[PDB]
């Protein structure tokens, strides 16, 4: 009889996992503060890692990699890519980004203007986007004055990166989109990619001459469902799944989702996670870690894949909660705590 | 030559002291009768080993040690053990009834009535010192004597030896080798009243010694003898510089200078390798780089924690055996390019290295195998704060209900001394976070 | 990767490697604490015997 | 030399106490004449904890036999090991206590208490360092209950900083001598709440059910019930009588078993308990499954009704200490809903190599459970069923007691119940 605790009631994902665990009749839930546990579905912020693995005769497993925030923070990811030799500053799949602290607080302000002035003089597209992790608070603009002044009005660190002016548009619609890929890393540090991804599409035609109305530029499921008037027109919930998107690439572009997009996505996931493995690995640790990640990608008109951000506590598409959540109990929980296919994941082999 | 006086308090300190002085003798060639044939200066001399051993006209080499226990059972082992001849009766002090795992009992009730006695016996060893450096105090956190009486002794040593340095070897409590439920209380009470009286403290988590014995030594149920023989190897590595010719950590002052830039943060993490089972017919002898790399593995740290998620303030590498500086710097270079070693921005990113050509001595019939080279890394990491967090959390669980508090109040302690001690630990954890986190 | 302060002797040698540069209570007060706790013990025991005497 | 002074009082106290000395005297090699004849030094290691050493290498128990009538103690003196008890340590009267708490506590008992304390003082003065006292007695009679608790009050006055321990047999209507047992027990339980550090609650009903259902004894007898008490007493004291570092010294045990001064009433348990399939070997899992099972617990309380404040287990015999830890850590990690989570690691385990006579290995259970309140609830109810009608009070008012003292004992135990209740939530 295994035991587990739940310290994040707001997690729709692990709410289902805990629901499935109890359904197995071999997992017993304990109070959130009971230290005798096998599996901790931990809180998002300030998870007490230092108290794990100190219970005699209990192999303890937690659902967050300590230190993985370096990848799931806007500013942290930028610092990780520019300073990690495995990713290098010349990383070809990450937009040119800079860390800019508000003037009311190192900082890359002068470094940003330098590359900005270079584009302005070279007749090149000079549209940047500013954002932060303390937002719902995003601003798209082509003038450096507006971008910097917007950050100073706030009080948290921000990131200014190149705005993809030539995004791949779906037809009919002429509309932007992004791609969400769920990736599960187990205690052995195998990188599993969920065979099911989702396209969070914009129901508004992309307009390159008006970044003020951000309804056709930001493909967030909450923005489309609040400030977009064509929500759900082309697909249910502005969510296209791999089957449909794949057939579209074939009919329109005469290619497949695997060749044109999926190879680059799988390469980016590998590069990012392998980079930080020495820092977060629990191979020789007194406890074990696994975690679910949500990668967000952009695709331009040349079918090049760009990394946007990585989410540490991602949600799931309603249609894929059952398949994935069970997939989490199979490779992440039951792999260390076995019970008395055709995997739904794609193993990304690598050198540890 | 300046002398160092060792003080062992409680059962843990006394049994651990036994293992150390057994090892010290095998290292310096001192027989159980106190005789040392290699010492060509009979009944005198200011050699490096004279920092820990005094001499008599008869040529006996006597440890500069004091054993103190509030019960006679543990210290009686020394009086009739293999090294009974090393010490004289004055050096061993025993009471009638112990502290019953009650800090307040060892510090107040019983301590008040025997405190001045330990001091008098210590004064006697000090009177043989022409330049006393300071004291090395061995004790446990969980015991009533180890916790309670130790903090009282430290308060008096600071009074009776103001300018002298005081180091600790402290046993952090581990449920796998403990039957006391109140050890969190005692540990936090003794750290609060000892913090401003200790210049450098080497915490050893029984949980870590226990696992190293099961994993590396293949001991299914490690005994105290197993735990102490291994703890004295680490202690030997740390005190070796004071007992052998050298230039690194030659006096107790250098330990604070090289390892403790901030006074309250005086708890270095110890890491030792290799620990090899003697039952193995023969083992592939490890290299300088391999044993050095092992210093950054959680599995051989004296306190289980993740240094990858802290900031180093200092770092000493203490090698014993076949090791030349060339090999050390080569391994360090590689370890930097693969390991996550983040220093605090107000401290240099460097390593002080000490090499003693004599490889680690192994107690005949012990559990450890003879190896050609070993190393002990002393690194002051903010990651060790994980140990304070675990302990302070257990304290909060019980104290919130006032469980067991009546035992401490009944021995004369006021309840407010609990929260006074706890708020000091809250301030200690804040100091670690300000120094290590961003 | 600099080596400094190399000291060698017959029983070993010691050196330093720099990878990167940077960026009490008086005796009187102890007896008072001790005696204060001894007084509260005497008081607590006095109330016990008074309880037993009743 | 941490000596313990033993006292046994009344019919129940002296019969259980006798079997106890019979059991441990065997485990230490002491024969009925006090001569050692064992084959292991471990037998004599801590022998002085319960035995004085006389001339000619003789070992004399440190026990004082007390009763207000001669009958029971006369039997002990003629019993198996009767000759091993110090002759002077028999202190007894002739009147009897008539199963009357008042007679043992205020009148008859008071006339004899001073002479008993003269013997205690005599045994104490001989102790290099007295750990404390342990008393055996029932609470439903008059001498062991009434005078027994009078002795504790006085022993505590003369030795305020020594540990006071008792094995207290609790009455049950299923194993009852007289109807006033709830009266005597409610009066004693308040004394114990004040003046004992540790009290092992031993319900005669649990003992009876164990003899009928588990041991398959058709017609149980006090003798049969006392076999269980003998074994249990030998078990819980193993920590003291042999070389060990866990639970040794009564004060250390009290410091780790008593989180609050008044909640110091323990539930004991023993395993195995086999009916005569008695030669089969008992595995470590079985020992642990039974030792924690309610049908092996001698308080007559269902632990699954409350929560464990602390637990102390003692395993005896040559077994896998690794396997001991695994099975213990399995019971806890399989039923952590019954252990209070505000006392980390409140379950401790100790191993001993010497087993009881005729057993490859056994386990003794020592639990400070809030379920014990069910026991005080029973007594409280049986008490009030009569006291509300003042039934049988004349026996007590005729010895100088007032109804007020009953109303207070009542309220004092209902308070003790509410205390156990608040720590169960
Ligand atoms: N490593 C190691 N730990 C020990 C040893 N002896 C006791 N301990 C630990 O010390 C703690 C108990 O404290 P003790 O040292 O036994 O207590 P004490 O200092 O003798 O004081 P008293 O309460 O009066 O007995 C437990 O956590 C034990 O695990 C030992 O020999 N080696
Ligand atoms: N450099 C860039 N070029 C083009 N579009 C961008 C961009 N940066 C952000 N976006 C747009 O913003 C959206 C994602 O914003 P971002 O992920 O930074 O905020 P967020 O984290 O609150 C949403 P989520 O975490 O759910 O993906 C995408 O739909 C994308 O179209
Ligand atoms: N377990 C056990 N209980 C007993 C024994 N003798 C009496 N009792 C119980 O003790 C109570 C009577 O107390 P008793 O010892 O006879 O009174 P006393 O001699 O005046 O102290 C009743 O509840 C009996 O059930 C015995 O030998 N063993
Ligand atoms: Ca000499
Ligand atoms: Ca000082
Ligand atoms: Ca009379
Ligand atoms: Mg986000
Ligand atoms: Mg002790
Ligand atoms: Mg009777």
């Amino acid at each position: 009889m295994y035991t587990f605790v739940v310290r994040d009631e707001n997690s729709s994902v692990y709410a289902e996992v805990s629901r499935l665990l109890l359904a197995t009749g071999q997992w017993k839930r304990l109070r959130k503060d009971n230290p005798r546990f096998n599996l901790m579905l931990g809180e998002r912020n300030r998870l007490p890692f230092g108290r794990l693995g100190h219970e005699p005769g209990l192999v303890q497993l937690v659902n967050y990699y300590r230190g993985a925030d370096k990848l799931c923070r806007k500013a942290s990811l930028v610092k990780l890519i520019k300073t990690s030799p495995e990713l290098s500053e010349s990383c070809t799949w990450f937009p040119e980004s800079y860390v800019i602290y508000p003037t009311n607080l190192t900082d890359e302000r002068e470094v940003f203007l330098a590359a900005y002035n270079r584009r302005r003089e070279g007749r090149e597209g000079n549209v940047w986007i500013a954002k932060s992790s303390a937002g719902a608070g995003i601003l798209i603009s082509s003038e450096a004055s507006e971008l910097l002044d917007f950050i100073d009005e706030q009080g948290q660190v921000h990131v200014i990166q190149k705005y993809l002016e030539k995004p791949l548009l779906l037809e009919p619609g002429h509309r932007k989109f992004d791609i969400r890929s769920w990736v599960l890393v187990d205690h052995l540090y195998n990188i599993y990619l969920y065979r099911e991804g989702v396209l969070r599409t914009s129901s508004e035609p992309y307009n390159s001459a008006n970044f003020q109305d951000k309804t056709c530029h930001l493909t967030n499921h909450c923005i489309q469902k609040e400030y977009s008037k064509n929500y759900g027109r082309y697909e249910e919930g502005n969510e296209m799944f791999f089957e449909e998107f794949n057939q579209y690439l074939m009919d329109a572009l005469n290619t497949t989702l695997e060749n044109s997009i999926l190879l680059q996505i799988k390469h980016i996931i590998r590069s990012c996670l392998m980079c930080i493995e020495p820092a977060i690995s629990t191979k020789h640790l007194h406890y074990q870690s696994f975690q679910l990640f949500g990668f967000d990608f952009m695709v331009d008109e040349e079918l090049k894949v760009w990394l946007i951000e990585v989410n540490g506590a991602p949600a799931c598409a309603q249609k894929l909660y059952a398949e994935l959540c069970q997939g989490i109990v199979d490779v992440a929980i039951s792999s260390v705590f076995p019970l008395a296919p055709t995997s739904i994941f794609i193993k990304l082999h690598h050198h540890h | 030559m300046r002398e160092c006086i060792s003080i062992h308090v409680g059962q843990a300190g006394v049994q651990i002291g036994n293992a150390c002085w057994e090892l010290y003798c095998l290292e310096h060639g001192i027989q159980p009768d106190g005789q040392m044939p290699s010492d060509k200066t009979i009944g005198g001399g200011d050699d490096s080993f004279n920092t820990f051993f005094s001499e008599t006209g008869a040529g006996k080499h006597v440890p500069r040690a004091v054993f103190v226990d509030l019960e006679p059972t543990v210290i009686d082992e020394v009086r009739t053990g293999t090294y009974r001849q090393l010490f004289h009766p004055e050096q061993l002090i025993t009471g009638k009834e112990d502290a019953a795992n009650n800090y307040a009992r060892g510090h107040y009730t019983i301590g008040k009535e025997i405190i001045d006695l330990v001091l008098d016996r210590i004064r006697k060893l000090a009177d043989q010192c022409t330049g006393l450096q300071g004291f090395l105090v061995f004790h446990s956190f969980g015991g009533g004597t180890g916790s309670g009486f130790t903090s009282l002794l430290m308060e008096r040593l600071s009074v009776d030896y103001g300018k002298k340095s005081k180091l600790e070897f402290s046993i952090y409590p581990a449920p796998q080798v403990s039957t006391a439920v109140v050890e969190p209380y005692n540990s936090i009470l003794t750290t609060h009243t000892t913090l401003e009286h200790s210049d450098c403290a080497f915490m050893v988590d029984n949980e870590a010694i226990y696992d190293i014995c099961r994993r590396n030594l293949d001991i299914e149920r490690p005994t105290y003898t197993n735990l102490n023989r291994l703890i004295s190897q680490i202690v030997s590595s740390i005190t070796a510089s004071l007992r052998f010719d050298g230039a690194l950590n030659v006096d107790l002052t250098e330990f604070q200078t090289n390892l403790v830039p901030y006074p309250r943060i005086h708890f270095p993490l110890a890491t030792y390798a290799p620990v090899i089972s003697a039952e193995k017919a023969y083992h592939e002898q490890l290299s300088v780089a391999e044993i050095t790399n092992a210093c950054f593995e959680p599995a051989n740290q004296m306190v289980k924690c993740d240094p990858r998620h802290g900031k180093y303030m200092a770092c000493c590498l203490l090698y014993r055996g076949d090791v030349v500086p060339k090999d050390v710097n080569a391994a360090i270079a590689t370890i930097k390019t693969k390991r996550s070693i983040q220093f605090v921005d107000w401290c240099p990113t460097g390593f002080k290295v000490g090499i003693n050509y004599q490889p680690p001595t192994v107690v005949p019939g012990g559990d450890l195998a003879k190896v050609q080279r070993a190393v002990c890394m002393l690194s002051n990491t903010t990651a060790i704060a994980e140990a304070w967090a675990r302990l302070d959390h257990k304290f909060d669980l019980m104290y919130a209900k006032r469980a067991f508090v009546h035992w401490y109040v009944g021995e004369g302690m006021e309840e407010g001394e609990f929260s006074e001690a706890r708020e000091d630990m809250a301030a200690l954890e804040k100091d670690y976070e300000e120094v290590g986190v961003d | 990767m600099e080596v400094i302060e190399l000291n060698k002797c017959t029983s070993g040698q010691s050196f330093e490697v720099i990878l990167k540069p940077p960026s009490d209570p008086s005796l009187e007060e102890i007896q008072k604490k001790l005696e204060a706790a001894e007084e509260r013990r005497k008081y607590q025991e006095a109330e016990l015997l008074k309880h037993l005497a009743e | 030399m941490r000596e313990i002074v033993h006292i046994q009082a009344g019919q129940c106290g002296n019969q259980i106490g006798a079997k106890f000395w019979e059991v441990i005297s065997d485990e230490h090699g002491i024969d009925p004449t006090g001569s050692y004849h064992g084959d292991s030094d471990l037998q004599l290691e801590r022998i002085n904890v319960y035995y004085n050493e006389a001339t000619g290498n003789k070992y004399v128990p440190r026990a004082i036999l007390v009763d207000l009538e001669p009958g029971t103690m006369d039997s002990v003196r003629s019993g198996p090991f009767g000759q091993i008890f110090r002759p002077d340590n028999f202190v007894f009267g002739q009147s009897g206590a008539g199963n009357n708490w008042a007679k043992g506590h205020y009148t008859e008992g008071a006339e004899l208490v001073d002479s008993v304390l003269d013997v205690v003082r005599k045994e104490s003065e001989s102790c290099d360092c007295l750990q404390g006292f342990q008393l055996t007695h029932s609470l439903g009679g008059g001498t062991g209950s009434g005078m027994g608790t009078l002795l504790i009050s006085k022993i505590r006055e003369e030795y305020p900083d020594r540990i006071m321990n008792t094995f207290s047999v609790m009455p049950s209507p299923k194993v009852s001598d007289t109807v006033v047992e709830p009266y005597n027990a409610t009066l004693s339980v308040h004394q114990l709440v004040e003046n004992t550090d540790e009290t092992y609650c031993i319900d005669n009903e649990a003992l009876y059910d164990i003899c009928f259902r588990t041991l398959k004894l058709t017609t149980p007898t006090y003798g049969d019930l006392n076999h269980l008490v003998s074994a249990t007493m030998s078990g819980v004291t193993t920590c003291l009588r042999f070389p060990g570092q866990l639970n040794a010294d009564l004060r250390k045990l009290a410091v780790n078993m008593v989180p609050f001064p008044r909640l110091h009433f323990f539930m004991p348990g023993f395993a195995p308990l086999t009916s005569r399939q008695q030669y089969r070997a008992l595995t470590v899992p079985e020992l642990t499954q039974q030792m924690f099972d309610s049908k092996n617990m001698m308080a007559a309380c269902d632990p699954r009704h409350g929560r464990y404040l602390t637990v102390a287990a003692i395993f005896r015999g040559r077994m896998s200490m690794k396997e001991v830890d695994e099975q213990m850590l399995n019971v806890q990690n399989k039923n952590s809903s019954y252990f209070v989570e505000w006392i980390p690691n409140n379950v401790k385990t100790a191993v001993c190599d010497i087993p009881p006579r005729g057993l490859k290995m056994s386990a003794t259970f020592i639990g400070n459970s809030t379920a014990i309140q069910e026991l005080f609830k029973r007594i409280s109810e049986q008490f009030t069923a009569m006291f509300r009608r003042k039934a049988f009070l004349h026996w007590y008012t005729g010895e100088g007691m007032d109804e007020m003292e009953f109303t207070e004992a009542e309220s004092n135990m209902n308070d003790l119940v509410s205390e156990y209740q608040q720590y169960q939530d």
